[PDB]
RNA sequence: AGGUA
């Protein structure tokens, strides 16, 4: 996986330091983002009322 | 707001009509519980003091 | 999904929802709802067995209310062999099972809006109109024999606004297409009405006012409160015997 | 809007008489026939319950003799 | 067979003695939310109190029958909804956890009017509720007469509600989020930007937090003035140094007058906080109890979420 | 006291991607200039989006032409994608108006003189058949946010034509913003930073006139805070 | 196109040092936008007049007793930054400070000058007791924008001093404390508005409404050359 | 009947 981020010229750890929306400042220590497949199950809020 | 209907009727036209208290009545549940008991060889009943 | 495990093109080929080619060829005729095949000169019966066809299932309601449709995967003039995923079934995409939806996703907590399992979500998502899902629901309205008087299916209904008159043809029936919501009235049922009990007061009324108890009570098929959608397909069973209607 | 009813308990030590007070304190408010005692912010009678019994206004004893002397003006 | 029933008698208890006036729906977190008040969605408001808005909007006279109420109501013009909005200012609603273990799994919270379709629920209940958000379905009632509607002001309210039934320790206890936040905000680093400096009130802390000349975490003598409750119950002010860290200052910003600075001059697990809410409790009283809880549950946010706290790969 | 940041060289490394500089920048400001124009950009910035549909063939979102390999919600998903500028109308209705096989793409449209098609190669459908023909009536109208056909459906009560098709129109001309504070070394003052905002665009608003449009929304924001009311 | 403006801007105050001002209604984030703006404006930079440098007759240390003062050094200058002093002339003024006699040592008795205004007549800046009874001291008071740390001033600073000039951390910025809350707002159907309230406390050298009102003025002073 | 807590 390390390797593989490399050849996307991406951070070894995994972890990328991102900015606040709200107030434009870096959050102390790098977060970890990444794409992750998720799914839309079949409780939606509609039928639930 | 369960089972009595004459209470669920008085207390919907208060509310319509702005004023905020109940009859205690009797939940109708409880009525069909009285006439089922005495469907069988059994009386029930309510007395007063 | 990105992060697969490679049994994603089994499960999507070997499950009915794709459309997979049982005899390869060339790729004749694309369309939404039509695949037509060219079968190679190899894989042909002697004589003349032609064309092979696949007709695309689209917007059909699943058991769970939601719409399962097969788009076409393929263009004209593709090589395609036995085995080959000609149209991607739902949640199917190149043949492979594509249930959910890859998102970038952070790990790290947001002012408390993801506090016990909580997803916080942002408005690029609905804006890319993605996890957006079609639900077909399905309403009936039947035309019963009541012993006070058949029912009868109109497009005139007694005291009821022109809006829903507005919707439905001349045969009571609303078109398909129509933009509907929740109390919108899709058949215009109507129900032979028996006798009527009044009160004193409706007695003062209609003496009053001249009106009289209709003979027919409203009896239409109101779209249930809370949903909206589009008409996108109406059925008429009318059984053998009785008369058509001009919608059947 | 009343967040604590603490301070109401504090007049009223039983908890569960205070809302049998409050209680008639706000029908008689919402009921014709009583006019305020504090001012409101187009608040319904229960607050206003809550805040007069909280100020000292109204409690067991004072909704019991103001109940005396109306039935003296109405009967005369 | 229909006398004899599980779980006891069917119509009367269980099952189920179905009640009207309620509705249910998925809950999501109420981060914003104060103690006393939950999100309840506007659509369940409206069809919940559609006898008060009839009775409202012919009070007022906009409709001249409850027909054509129902008609308004329906139409949902916004005339109505200024009349729901000022029923419910008022009236408290009772949120209900699927399984009701305790006391606690029903409680009165203020509605508040929210655009969406889920109950927004206050993060700190949850606990009591033992509810994770995670398709979980809560119900609600409307309590009707005016003596419910007090009667559930005064006992069903969560800020009634701060201690279990079972043991005189806070049930309304900081849990995980909030308490991460607290921690980083006060676990004390070895080096950092601004050591050594010296500050006046926790105001220059913030301060010097909020621009980056400084860092969260850092040891520096702070001039703050704790208060104790002292002598017949009033209040001592008393102005020194103590050696702290920046965060443990901006938390003290919260901390309610009269409490001493130690117990969160402190790295703060869940048992610190949850002794610390208990001892504000115990010397303040209630209403200090619920700001400061608030108040600490709102920090604990800001700074978890300013914190950028994430378990990757390598930790 | 202050020094004042000045628009300085504007450069396109692509059509769709714009750096934008500005130099003389107070040390401290570079942040608050740089989130307050990324919020404003990604929240109030005006731009040309398509609202309504009429296809001739179809009656709703849900069916299917002749000769087309994408399904017409297919259709209006590649739409809502559409990148289009138009200059003297607020609302204008484009035909769009194809036979044969082939791409039907962007550049397919009626042109007018007031609208500009800046993504001619976005395709719009595919026509698998010879006599199959594509006319569809293509309302594209300016807004700013995001407006989904959910909203405005409440506020027209169920659209009397059946014909149009109404998809939800994401007004927002800016896709990507980021912003870059560096230590702009100059001789005059020893402490300036400047700001590099990298803006990735979809070609409908050029990158000074959105930096201007920021900069005017966020003037008349302060105004309220200039002269306070008591 | 049609852009929201806020109406009815509400300020609740208390004396010239806490202000609450509460605005609505804003447009989605435009909260934020407001008050991460304006936070950042009158924290980082924001001008004003400040203690730089200070005497003490006795130990020329940052750290050491003071005799005849029942307080240390460092604690007499960390008064000196809660001092709050406006200047109306020249950037740098130096003030003299000399009393004698045991008791509290204020604001009141440093000597007033025609370019120097003390805004608190009675602040605790030293306790004198029985040794020597007397306190003497010059201190820099000089305009700055925005918050100045000692330790980063020293950085700053090459020029050298002989050991006495005590340095202290000079807070221009007339706020000790800005913080923005952002909550739902509600207006006709749209519930997409929000209130953004403006908590403040300033050091009385200047109205907390005034503090604000030259904070915006100070942003749109930046902004008037991209608007055309 | 299956599914949710």
């Amino acid at each position: 996986i390390k390797e593989l981020l490399k050849l996307g010229d991406l951070p070894t750890s995994g972890q990328i330091r991102l900015y606040d929306g709200r107030t434009g400042e870096q959050f102390e220590r790098p977060v970890t983002v990444g794409y992750m497949y998720m799914l839309k199950l079949n409780h939606l809020v509609d039928d639930k009322m | 707001k369960s089972d009595d209907v004459n209470g669920r009727t008085k207390m919907y036209k208060n509310i319509v009509d702005g004023n905020h208290q109940m009859e205690p009545g009797m939940p109708e549940s409880f009525n069909v519980l009285l006439k089922e008991i005495r469907s069988l060889g059994i009386n029930i009943e309510l007395e007063d003091e | 999904p990105l992060v697969g495990t490679g049994m994603e093109r089994a499960v999507a080929v070997d499950s009915g929802v794709t459309a997979v080619a049982k005899r390869g060829g060339v790729v004749q005729y694309v369309d939404a709802s039509r695949i037509v095949i060219k079968v190679n000169e190899d894989e042909m019966y002697p004589g003349e067995a032609g064309i092979d066809i696949y007709n695309l299932t689209k917007y059909t309601r699943s058991n769970q209310n939601t719409c399962i449709n097969q788009m076409p995967c393929v263009s004209l003039g593709e090589p395609v062999e036995r085995g080959d995923v000609l149209a991607d079934g739902p949640s199917t995409d190149l043949g492979e099972l594509a249930l959910g939806q890859n998102m970038r996703v952070a790990f790290m907590p947001w002012n408390g809006y993801n506090f016990e399992d909580s997803i916080l979500v942002s408005e690029r998502v609905v804006q890319e109109d993605r996890f957006t899902t079609i639900h077909i629901q399905e309403l009936a309205c039947v035309s019963r024999d009541t012993k006070l008087g058949p029912e009868e299916i109109t497009a005139d209904i007694p005291n009821v606004g022109e809006a829903a008159l507005s919707k439905l043809d001349e045969s009571g029936i609303v078109y398909i297409g129509a933009e509907v919501t929740g109390g919108d009235i899709l058949v215009g049922k109507v129900t032979p009405k028996g006798e009527t009990q009044l009160t004193p007061e409706e007695k003062l009324l209609r003496a009053i006012f001249g009106e009289k108890a209709s003979d027919v009570k409203d009896s239409s098929l109101r779209v249930p409160n809370g949903v909206s959608g589009t008409v996108i397909d109406v059925q008429v069973f009318t059984r053998d015997g009785v008369e058509k209607d001009k919608r059947a | 809007a009343r967040v604590t009813v603490q301070d109401a308990v504090e007049k009223i030590g039983n908890r569960f008489d205070l809302v049998l007070v409050a209680a008639r304190r706000a029908r008689q408010m919402q009921v014709g026939g009583k006019d305020p005692l504090v001012p409101e912010e187009n608040d319904k009678t229960t607050v206003i319950a809550l805040r007069e019994i909280e100020e000292g206004l109204i409690n067991n004893q004072i909704l019991d003799v103001r109940e005396r002397q109306e039935q003296q003006e109405q009967e005369a | 067979d229909m006398i004899k029933g599980k779980q006891g008698r069917f119509r009367q208890n269980l099952l189920g003695k179905r009640v009207d006036y309620s509705g249910r729906s998925v809950i999501t977190v109420g981060p914003y939310l104060r103690l006393h008040q939950c999100g309840l969605p506007k659509k369940m408001a409206l069809e919940l109190f559609k006898p008060f808005i009839y009775g409202k909007l012919e009070l007022r006279g906009l409709a001249t029958t409850i027909k054509a109420a129902k008609k308004m109501v329906e139409r949902e013009e916004a005339v109505v909804w200024d009349i729901l909005d000022e029923v419910i200012r008022e009236h408290p609603v009772l949120l209900n956890r699927a399984p009701t273990l305790h006391r606690l799994g029903i409680q009165a919270f203020e509605p508040v009017l929210i655009e969406g379709k889920a109950i927004q629920l206050h993060p700190l209940v949850c606990a009591a509720y033992n509810a994770d958000f995670d398709g979980d379905q809560m119900a609600v009632h409307v309590p009707l007469t005016l003596e419910a509607q007090l009667e559930a002001r005064a006992l069903m309210m969560s800020t009634n509600n701060i201690l279990s039934p079972a043991n005189g320790e806070p049930i309304i206890v900081p849990s995980q989020d909030v308490v991460l936040g607290l921690y980083y905000m006060t676990r004390d680093c070895v080096n950092a930007k601004g050591e050594g400096m010296v500050l006046t009130g926790p105001k220059e802390a913030e301060r010097l937090y909020r621009s980056g000349l400084a860092s969260l975490h850092a040891r520096v003598k702070v001039r703050i003035t704790e208060y104790e409750k002292d002598a017949n119950g009033e209040l001592v002010a008393k102005t020194s140094l103590k050696d702290t860290t920046v965060g443990r200052a901006i938390l003290w910003m919260i901390v309610p007058k009269g409490l001493p600075y130690s117990i969160v001059n402190q790295a703060l697990g869940k048992k610190a906080i949850s002794k610390m809410l208990n001892t504000c409790y115990r010397i303040l009283g209630l209403k200090p109890t619920v700001i400061f809880a608030d108040q600490i549950m709102y920090t604990g946010f800001a700074y978890a979420a300013r914190s950028g706290a994430s378990v990757g790969i390598d930790d | 006291e202050f020094l004042k940041p000045r628009l300085v060289d504007i450069e396109q490394v692509s059509s769709t991607h714009a750096k934008v500089t500005l130099e003389p920048l107070e040390r401290g400001f570079g942040h608050t200039l740089g989130n307050a124009l990324r919020r404003i950009l990604l929240s109030s910035m005006p731009g040309c989006a398509v609202t309504e549909v009429e296809i001739d063939g179809v009656l709703h979102e849900y069916s299917t032409k002749e000769g087309v390999q994408e399904d017409i919600l297919e259709i209006l998903l590649n739409l809502k994608g559409l990148a289009v500028r138009v200059q003297g109308k607020d609302e204008v209705i484009l035909t769009l108006n194809k036979s044969g096989i082939g791409p039907v793409t962007a550049a397919d449209i009626t042109h007018d003189g007031d609208v500009e098609i800046v993504k001619p190669q976005h395709v719009i459908c595919h026509l698998t058949d010879e006599n199959a023909s594509i006319s569809m009536r293509i309302k594209v109208q300016r807004g700013r946010g995001y407006v989904p056909a959910s909203t405005r459906i409440h506020s027209e009560e169920d659209e009397r034509p059946i014909g149009r098709l109404l998809v939800d129109a994401c007004y927002s001309p800016v896709e990507r913003i980021a912003y870059n504070v560096e230590a702009a070394r100059v001789e005059q003052r020893t402490d300036l930073d400047k700001l590099v905002i990298e803006m990735e665009t979809n070609g409908t608003i050029d990158p000074e006139e959105a930096i201007r449009r920021a900069a005017t929304i966020l003037a008349e924001q302060l105004e309220a805070f200039v002269d306070l009311r008591d």
